[PDB]
């Protein structure tokens, strides 16, 4: 005969932010050198 | 001796000047003056290592005997040897 009212919670939750990549790429340039550290005629005398 | 030799050879009708290509491409000695000279010696050097090379490839127990180059300006022969060759240019005309 006796009803008893009650009142429920359940806890919260709590979440978070978050990111993938993969490997990642950047440019670069190369200019070949072309040194001729070289003389006419060396007079040798080996 | 040799320098004489050089001379008789420079003295010929046909001769235009002749390079003494020593190391690898860089004469010295030369008759010839210094922008002929270093022009001859290294274009001469690159096609020797061609020209003995298809000797190779063609038979591969044989090496280079001689070359000869013509064109319509002027003519270019070069023998091989152990050490460095020799260039001798001509007028053909």
């Amino acid at each position: 005969i006796r009803w008893e009212t009650k009142s429920c919670q359940t806890a919260s939750i709590a979440t978070a932010s978050a990111s993938a990549q993969a490997r990642n790429h950047v440019d670069a340039q190369v200019q070949t050198e072309a040194p001729v550290p070289v003389s006419v005629q060396p007079p040798s005398q080996y | 001796e040799v320098e004489e030799t050089l001379k008789r050879l420079q003295s010929q009708k046909g001769v235009q000047g002749i390079i003494v290509v020593n190391t690898e491409g860089i004469p010295i000695k030369s008759t010839m003056d210094n922008p002929t000279t270093t022009q001859y010696a290294s274009l001469m050097h690159s096609f020797i290592l061609k020209a003995r090379s298809t000797v190779r490839d063609i038979d591969p127990q044989n090496d280079l005997t001689f070359l000869r180059i013509r064109s319509k300006k002027n003519e270019i022969m070069v023998a091989p040897d152990k050490d460095y060759f020799l260039i001798v240019i001509q007028n053909p005309t």
